[PDB]
């Protein structure tokens, strides 16, 4: 089964650097040409670059061009993309995508470029009270994005995992909350796991009656 | 340039039609993606009327002329998505998107929307912080407007409210949040978050323990 | 070195891989470097032919249907540069009598 | 001038006349007997043209509308078809044009099948 | 530039092969063309491979990187020409040739030539001029020497001869004149036109009367 | 049938013109490129111009770029090479072709480009000697090339052998014409030789009797 999954994605300063990479799994990388693709939240898809299956051939955007390098390692099945000079407007959901259709894509990888340093999150339990409702809250972090999983991602049915609001201090926050039976608050243990990768934070926090 | 409707709109069981327009696009190869929100673009239409595997057969394709269409017959409400053409330009080096298509299945039901409001946790009030949330889901369509309330009083101070974002069963949700004092939180027997949505109004009341 | 050469392509669906009794698939090659960047090259089904019941018939044989084209292949990365190239390709297939 | 040309883009483009020759089966369409040995049997028919390149194509034509059966008889059951191509040419411009040359395509005949109505 | 050698022999029955090389070569077809004596060329292959209609099969065309090369099997006497390669190039806009390649079929049957040897006419001598002429045909190989004699003495001065000339029948033919004047000729009792070839000697007399 | 008859070559001056001219019969000349190629004696072919079927296309070898021009009249199926500035190097046979492949020719044409006058010919008859016997024609010191030579206004031509022209020192051309007759007949056959050298407008009619 073919697949893309992206690393590298994070926070960076103006006029900084950040290598972005794409693993490829399922098929021969070296049959085919790879890309990178942008887009900017709430925005439509930007070409970024393309480069062939043949060595020496790079393609670029006119945006990005004596900026950004795209290379790839047959040997290890990766696309990488080599970001300097970044600037604000480099801030996207960045995509590697396969062949000139763009037939199968990675999970893209998240780029913002900011000159203010990282802020993990507070996390706050949101106790209960034949249903029940129960959360986290997520306050304060920056940048985006943040994940939230509950009792280790074995917990899924009922759970919604809000958007995030952007405050006038320019931090983030947002919650999730999962439904479950009234009874079970006396009889299952539920925890969110919350990870913000930028600033390293990694939380399980349990959410108990009351 | 590429150039696509803003968004078409498509009875459910209908046929949606959404065209792609450029020069020498009918000298060129259109492709067509499909975005639905908070996923990766996936590619439904290639080489102007080619059809990836696992695609259904109910999506089309065609380039006629400096246009191509995508068509999608027997439209239904999981086809709401993003939809991009794309193309790849030899003599320039570059592949070019168009600027995109919402597309909306109609009749869908009119929903109103689940609250859910949670007060300051003992956790935050510890750090002497307090932070009313207010969780707004499952409602179409999606615009809601939401108003707070200290004891009875309409409150708009430390208010923020996202705006509506689709949801995977294309209904809509959002948050609002009341950031505030642990003095003001005590100062007050109750808050309240009221959500009008088309000219109907749920609340949620929660007080100090 | 080169020479400006003026484009002119902007000027002035079969379904016969299948309902040939020679059928072929087209194999989609694609080449950044190369215009056309996309060509579909036919390979036959089958060593025989489809007879008029349908079946494989070994009297006969499948075989390509090729012709020498024209090409533009992107010069090393001087860029913006093409060279013209000739290559082979198969356009199709038919049915064909053994030679005896 | 054609004038068509201004609508295209890029207008010109630079390209090295040195041809490279990658194809060892010289005269593929001529140096077969398949156009006599086919079920759908045709015949080359020349064009010369100072003008284009290539000067010289020879294009395909069917013999039959239906195709010969295994008793050497046409059957009207099926039929000879053209299998046609979208080939490059390049073509002289005239003396008072700008440039020499102008890259376009044609459409060719380059051998006949066998097709069934329905399959 | 078309490069050809100038000359190419051949047993009888035997293959000939006659090259044709020059650069950019192999991205065009070539043709070969046929000239006899006195005749004007005749296309024997053209489009690198194709007879036109009327000519023998044994004339055969093929075409490898930048040479083409004509070949006739089973090479026979009335095979005996120059041959050369042509081709026309778009892009310079101009037809080529080759050198040209003089094709030599061996084992011929030797043929001594025949001599017609003719004096003065009276008209001439009455015009105070005098021309012997001396005819020489149906001779093989194309080389002889002729010598001139008054009486039995030599003579250089006053002698015009041509080259051999191929015939239609691979034989060939030549001339030869001595000029004299008037009382040259009347004061010997003859003059003889003496033609060697391949070591034999056909000679011829004449006197005045 | 199909033919190809050129005509107007002839002696002319080192910088005079001359046009030459190709009447086509037997195939539709408007569907045909055309050529000339020239042929120095004893020298390999030249190609020399060829016109396109298509109005507004000519082609030319550098060595009569500026110098020759080719055109066309479909209306009188007739290929014309106007040539100027004549040069001694031009001297040679011109002949009309047709495609790209050359596959038909004309008879050809012979240019004579030199600052030699014309001269006609002297005829003198070669009498019979003493089966069969022989007797012909001495067509003596012309220029330029061609000569024809016919027997009994062409109603003679078994045993007819005219031999290739001399070229003397002098600059001028020599032939002769000889037929080998029955000597029985020569009592009671008249011969006479056609000679007819057109540069210099020079027609003779010789008759050869025995002495
Ligand atoms: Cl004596």
């Amino acid at each position: 089964q073919v697949q893309l999954l992206e690393s590298g994605g994070g926070l960076v300063q103006p006029g900084g650097s950040l290598r972005l990479s794409c693993a490829a799994s399922g098929f021969t990388f070296s049959s085919y040409a790879m890309s990178w693709v942008r887009q900017a939240p709430g925005k439509g898809l930007e070409w970024v670059s393309t480069i062939s299956l043949t060595s020496g051939f790079t393609y670029y955007a006119d945006s990005v061009k004596g900026r950004f390098t795209i290379s790839r390692d047959n040997s290890k099945n990766t696309l990488y993309l080599q970001m300097n000079s970044l600037r604000a407007e480099d801030t996207a959901v960045y995509y590697c995508a396969r062949q000139l259709t763009l037939d199968v894509w990675g999970q893209g990888t998240l780029v913002t470029v900011s000159s203010a340093s990282t802020k993990g999150p507070s996390v706050f339990p949101l106790a209960p009270s034949g249903t029940a409702a129960l959360g986290c809250l997520v306050k304060d972090y920056f940048p985006e994005p943040v994940t939230v999983s509950w009792n280790s991602g074995a917990l899924t049915s009922g759970v919604h995992t809000f958007p995030a609001v952007l405050q006038s201090s320019g931090l983030y926050s947002l919650s999730s909350v999962v439904t479950v039976p009234s009874s079970s608050l006396g009889t299952q243990t539920y925890i969110c796991n919350v990870n913000h990768k930028p600033s390293n934070t990694k939380v399980d926090k349990k959410v108990e009656p009351k | 340039v590429l150039t696509q409707p803003p968004s078409v709109s498509v009875a459910p069981g209908q046929t949606a039609r959404i065209s792609c327009s450029g020069d020498n696009l009918g000298d060129k190869y259109a492709n067509w993606y499909q975005q639905k929100p908070g996923q990766a673009p996936v590619l439904v239409i290639y080489d102007d009327i080619d059809r990836p595997s696992g695609i259904p057969e109910r999506f089309s394709g065609s380039n006629s002329g400096n246009t191509a269409t995508l068509t999608i017959s027997g439209t239904q409400a999981e086809d709401e998505a993003d939809y991009y053409c794309g193309s790849y330009d030899f003599f320039l080096g570059m592949i070019v998107f168009g600027g995109g298509t919402k597309l909306t299945v109609l009749g869908q039901p009119k929903a109103a929307p689940s609250v859910t409001l949670f007060p300051p946790s003992s956790e935050e009030l510890q750090a002497n912080k307090a932070t009313l949330v207010c969780l707004i889901s499952d409602f179409y369509p999606g615009a809601v407007t939401v108003a707070w309330k200290a004891d009875s009083s309409p409150v708009k101070a430390g208010v923020e409210t996202t705006t509506p974002s689709k949801q995977s069963n294309n209904k809509y949700a959002a948050s609002s949040y009341l950031s505030l004092t642990p003095e003001q939180w005590k100062s007050h027997r109750s808050y309240s978050c009221q959500v009008t949505h088309e000219g109907s109004t749920v609340e949620k009341t929660v007080a100090p323990t | 070195r080169t020479v400006m050469v003026n484009l002119n392509i902007h000027n002035r669906s079969s379904d016969y891989y299948n309902r040939s009794t020679s059928p072929w698939n087209l194999h989609r090659n694609e080449d950044p470097e190369r215009y056309p960047s996309v060509i579909w090259e036919a390979q036959c089904r089958h060593l025989g032919c489809i007879n008029a019941d349908g079946n494989v018939d070994y009297h006969m044989n499948s075989v390509p249907i090729q012709q020498e084209i024209l090409v533009l292949r992107r010069e090393p990365p001087c860029p913006n540069s093409f060279r013209l190239e000739k290559i082979l390709v198969s356009v199709g297939c038919t049915c064909v009598t053994p030679i005896v």
